[PDB]
């Protein structure tokens, strides 16, 4: 809360890292933007029938 | 018989804050009168608010 309030520079560089990051997981292929919404996802569309 | 009360303007607000203190000129009285300490911030940040 200190003001004004002052911010470290490592943490853009762990940020950077973060965004880099492609892994495969239980979400399917992982990738990220710039921005650090997700990027090529897979979502499998299913239908509810008798069995 | 000092009473401290805050305030918040957005920056970019001007009659607003007139208002304020035309306000403060015509309600004020002899019994008690408002201290305000006004702090012009991004309104639209939750940190700057929080701050
Ligand atoms: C991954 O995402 C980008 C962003 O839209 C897209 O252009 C690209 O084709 C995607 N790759 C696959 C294999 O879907």
């Amino acid at each position: 809360l200190a003001n004004p309030a002052v911010p470290w520079g490592q943490g853009v560089e762990i940020e950077r890292a973060l965004k880099q990051v492609q892994v495969e997981g239980l979400s399917g292929n992982i990738k990220f933007d710039q921005n650090g919404k997700r990027i090529n996802y897979t979502i499998n569309i299913m239908e509810l029938k008798t069995n | 018989n000092s009473i401290q009360i805050g305030g918040l303007f957005p920056r970019g607000a001007d009659q607003e804050y007139s208002a304020f203190r035309v306000g403060m000129v015509q309600f004020s009285t002899s019994e008690f009168r408002l201290t305000p300490h006004i702090d012009n911030l991004e309104v639209a940040n939750s940190f700057a608010v929080t701050n």
